[PDB]
DNA sequence: TGTGCAACAGCATGATCGCGGCAAGCTGATCGTGCAAAAGTCGTGCCAGC
RNA sequence: GCCGC
DNA sequence: GCTGGCACGACTTTTGCACTCTAAATAATAGATCATGCTGTTGCACA
């Protein structure tokens, strides 16, 4: 359980460093929304319409 | 990400290049296998699983 | 539309690299026609250019 | 020399240092290492003189 | 026996790159050992591991002109083979340079030649490269020879083919299931009576659909026979293995 | 964990078919063959510096002898005459007193390179290094009365003379392989002091197995059934591990469960764990537990970390039953720390005092233990 | 100094034997045994030598003439 | 008039898809065995220096 | 992930 | 007389030779785009 839990909570690719450059930087950051992941599609197999 | 259910498409109708739309069927579950169903351009029910 | 670009200047280049000039004059008769490029009734390019 | 000529480097840089200028060229080692990968294949590749 | 001078004699005048298949003699030349444990090295002294795919009898010294064991250690030496390890004393850059080979106690077939569209080795056979792959894994047998007995040169019977003709046939019936029917059957062909009696055929029938094939056979067995090759060479019974450093 | 350390820089190579490639790295005879280069020397001399520079250690002393250099060369009007000069060219390198014959070269090559006007350069030049170096290794009590000099500029002459590099050579060397213990076999203090076995990664790498080789078996696309491709790989390389894994663990338990003394209360409290009292405690060989415990770690809360360190197989004849030589050894360090300035610890005096303490020791096998880690305070 | 070579590329023109030629006279300038023929402005033995080109007291054929008589002198 | 041959459509597979630079980010090894053979070592007693 | 196209 | 590094007979350690012994579960979808070879289908000419 707690393997599991670090390995989605370290290591992944929604989980990254936030950008704290400016506070306006963090709140982009928090309100994202992101098409790729393990559910989502990669990057070469987007399209135009996509 | 795409939400579970059926979803309904054609293919944009340009696979055999004589001008025929091929319709599908596809049902996407939370978490399990696929299930399709396809068109071939003899017009006969094809079921692709997973 | 960038990668598509490189990879006709990638091919465009594997294919013309082996040409030098390697002489200086061949002594041949053979040519071409150049006319200017008219188009209908309107010209792009004159026989000068 | 200057990137992958493990002899070459150094003597350009003598010859540098003593103000010669030359770059007596030699072979780069990632050709050796071509050949060596080549040739652990089945495939048997040699340089005729 | 001094002032030798190794490193600049290695930069040697060539021209005209060749290329060409290595025969197992080749090969065993390049080899300055044979690899026979898949130990690189121990961590019970951390040392490169005897007769391993990082070893110090062969591949050459690990460190400077010192050998294993510290018998011989020192530029004083020269080429000098200690008794306790067949380690050499030497520069140790030879790690970059000597092969090592192993032996594959079994034919295998290699991939650059049987799994291409215009497989060489299928084509050569001109049998289909479905046939190839069933036969290379021991899927079904390929008899060879048999002439006394119905049993055509290139036969595909399967295993229940195959007991068939032992109940009947018994003898005179030569069947191998492996790589080694191939290069066996391979070994067997006569290049120059068959090239020419494709070419005798090409030339009293013409169609446009056999042309190309009839061409493409014509030309694949005139380059094996005008540049020396070996069509058993594709199969492999020995295997070159990679210097450690790279 | 109440604290976590940032992690250790790392490197892996990124866009290049061999991956992590590597990383060439300077080191003593590498920046001393680089000086070589870009000095003039002819032919014959570049190739003598090369021999003398192979010769360098890593303290950057010279190992072999002058005379076994000039027979390496093996070529004539190559005597020791024209080896010194080349040796004393590169001598005077950037890590100055490289490639010494010894101790005294060294300062000598050292203190050669001064301003000449230095207040006690000439003092020490030669009076201190190049004669009565035994003496200054002493008190040298004497040594004003032999140098017709007052203790007063001796005071600061040695001063000087330490002032001069040790060991030179040793400065330009990196020292990146800090060789770190990864600790195999954690340790901990309870009731009964249990241990337990870390690192395994047997699970890791079950699962790895699993999801690659047992992953494409189940994988339907390929024709038939991988069961005995891979899938009857894994469960080898499994068993293999977990083998391993229980072979140590039991191992490290009989040493616990034997060494427990040690752990409690004071730590040279070891019995002479033989190869044999282990090999019956296992039901085992005791080659293949010997193996086994030759470089595995422990991690101690004050316990060294080393598993070969309880064997002591030190009988030593003592009084009452047997005793351990390393447990001998040290009662003998702590005995010969705790003395008088004076501080005799003669070999038959500590003998005798352990004889005293129970543990019957000949007078000459004291004097090996004392050799082993130290020096005699003045005892002869 | 000399921005632009032309006067040099004109003097033998092909814009690639110049930068050779040059080399030559360049080497032999700075190697040894060789002085300027042209007065020096405390500048390269490059330009030296493109300037002596350009002045039109340096070409191929002097550089093997010159060799020539060298080689028959010693 | 039934039959054998050559040309063609459909499908499956393979190969290819720009160039530089900066971050942050990290993989393990296994037997085992008993056995003598060999090497190596420890407790002990030597003779030479102070 | 970002920068210059 | 006192002291400090060299050898010797048991014991101890190392080392090749040596043959070992399940159901789960993970992803597809979402790049097209082009070239080539294999196989089944059909039009054409023959005895
Ligand atoms: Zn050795």
């Amino acid at each position: 359980i707690s393997a599991a839990v670090k390995e989605f909570f370290g290591s992944s690719q929604l989980s990254q460093f936030m950008d704290q450059n400016n506070p306006l930087s963090e709140i982009t950051h928090k309100r994202r929304i992101s098409a790729l992941g393990p559910g989502g599609l990669t990057r070469e197999r987007a399209g135009f319409e996509v | 990400h795409r939400s579970p259910g059926v979803f309904f498409d054609s293919d944009k109708g340009k696979t055999h290049s004589s001008g025929k739309v091929l319709y599908n069927a596809r049902i996407i579950p939370y978490r399990g296998s696929w299930l399709d169903f396809e068109f071939d351009p003899k017009d006969n029910l094809f079921v692709r699983i997973d | 539309k960038t990668a598509n670009s490189g990879y006709l200047t990638r091919r465009l280049v594997d294919v013309a690299q082996d040409l030098v000039v390697t002489e200086d004059d061949c002594g041949t008769h053979e040519g071409i026609m150049m006319t200017p490029v008219i188009e209908g009734g309107d010209v792009k390019e004159p026989l000068r250019d | 020399v200057k990137s992958d000529d493990v002899n070459g480097r150094t003597k350009m840089y003598k010859n540098i240092v003593d103000g010669n200028h030359q770059m007596e060229p030699g072979m780069p080692e990632s050709f050796n290492v071509l050949l060596k990968e080549i040739r652990s294949l089945g495939i048997n590749i040699e340089l005729e003189d | 026996l001094l002032k030798f001078l190794k490193a600049q004699t290695k930069t040697e005048e060539f021209d005209a790159i060749k290329i060409a298949l290595a025969s197992p003699d080749m090969i065993r030349s390049w080899s300055f050992g044979e690899v026979k444990k898949p130990e690189t090295i121990n961590y019970r002294t951390f040392k490169p591991e005897r007769d391993g795919l990082f070893c110090a009898r062969i591949f050459g010294p690990v460190k400077d002109y010192e050998c294993l064991c510290g018998k011989y250690k020192r530029l004083k030496h020269r080429g000098v083979i200690c008794e306790k390890c067949g380690v050499e004393v030497t520069q140790t850059k030879v790690r970059r340079e000597r092969m090592g080979h192993i032996e594959l106690a079994s034919p295998t077939a290699h991939i650059w030649f049987l799994k291409s569209l215009p497989s060489r080795i299928g084509l050569l056979l001109d049998m289909p490269l479905r046939d190839i792959e069933r036969v290379l894994y021991f899927e079904s047998y390929v008899v060879i020879e048999g002439g006394m007995t119905n049993l055509e040169r290139q036969q595909i019977l399967t295993e229940e083919q195959y007991l068939d003709a032992l109940e009947e046939f018994g003898d005179e019936f030569d069947a191998k299931m492996g790589a080694e029917a191939i290069q066996a059957l391979l070994k067997s062909m006569d290049l120059e009576q068959e090239c020419e009696q494709l070419r005798e055929e090409l030339n009293e029938t013409n169609s446009e659909t056999k042309r190309k094939k009839l061409t493409k056979r014509i030309k694949l067995l005139e380059a094996f026979v005008q540049s020396g090759n070996k069509p058993e060479w594709m199969i492999l019974t020995v295997l070159p293995v990679l210097p450690p450093d790279l | 964990t109440a604290g976590t350390p940032s992690g250790n820089g790392v490197d892996y190579q990124d866009d290049e078919l061999p991956v992590y490639q590597g990383e060439t790295t300077q080191s003593l005879q590498d920046y001393l063959m680089w000086q070589v280069e870009l000095t003039p020397f002819t032919d014959t001399d570049r190739a003598i510096a090369t021999s003398i520079v192979d010769a360098v250690d890593d303290t950057g002393y010279l190992t072999i002898q002058i005379e076994d250099i000039v027979d390496s060369i093996g070529d004539d009007e190559i005597g020791l005459e024209e080896v010194e000069a080349v040796l004393k060219r590169i001598q005077r390198f950037d890590p100055v007193g490289v490639a010494a014959k010894d101790l005294r070269d060294c300062l000598l090559i050292q203190l050669s390179q001064f301003a000449k006007e230095t207040p006690w350069l000439e003092e020490a030049r030669l009076i201190i290094s190049d004669h009565l170096d035994l003496l200054a290794n002493h008190d040298f009590r004497t040594l004003m009365r032999v140098t017709r000099l007052k203790e007063e500029v001796l005071k600061e002459a040695v001063n000087l003379i330490q002032s001069l590099d040790p060991r030179p050579g040793q400065s330009i060397q990196t020292g990146e392989p800090e060789y770190v213990i990864p600790d195999v076999l954690v340790r901990k203090v309870n009731d009964r002091w249990v241990v337990e076995l870390n690192s395994d990664s047997l699970p890791r790498l079950k699962i790895n197995q699993q999801y690659a080789a047992m992953g494409n078996s189940a994988r339907n696309d390929a024709d038939g059934q991988f069961i005995r491709s891979n899938l009857q790989e894994a469960r080898w390389l499994i068993k293999s591990l977990e083998s391993a894994n229980d072979t140590l663990l039991r191992v490290s338990r009989c040493i616990v469960e034997q060494q427990q003394a040690f752990f409690e209360q004071g730590e040279e409290y070891m019995k002479p764990m033989v190869l044999a009292d282990i090999a019956q405690a296992v039901e085992m060989h005791e080659s293949t537990i010997s193996r086994v415990t030759t470089q595995k770690y422990l991690h101690s809360p004050r316990g060294i970390f080393e598993l070969k360190y309880f064997f002591s197989s030190h009988v030593n004849t003592e009084g009452g039953g047997e005793a351990s030589s390393t447990a001998i050894r040290a009662l003998v360090k702590k005995l010969i720390a705790a003395e008088n300035p004076a501080k005799p610890l003669s070999d038959s005096k500590l003998t005798s005092m352990l004889s005293e303490q129970g543990i019957m020791v000949a007078r000459r096998t004291v004097a090996k233990y004392r050799e082993s880690l130290s020096i005699p305070p003045s005892n002869q | 100094a000399r921005v632009t070579v032309q006067d040099a590329v004109e003097k033998i023109g092909n814009r690639f034997d110049l930068v050779l030629v040059a080399a030559r006279r360049a080497r032999q300038m700075q190697v040894g045994g060789k002085d300027p023929l042209v007065p020096e402005e405390n500048d390269k033995t490059t330009v030296i030598a493109l300037r002596e080109i350009e002045e039109g007291l340096i070409n191929n054929q002097i550089l093997d003439v010159r060799e020539r008589q060298e080689q028959q002198e010693q």
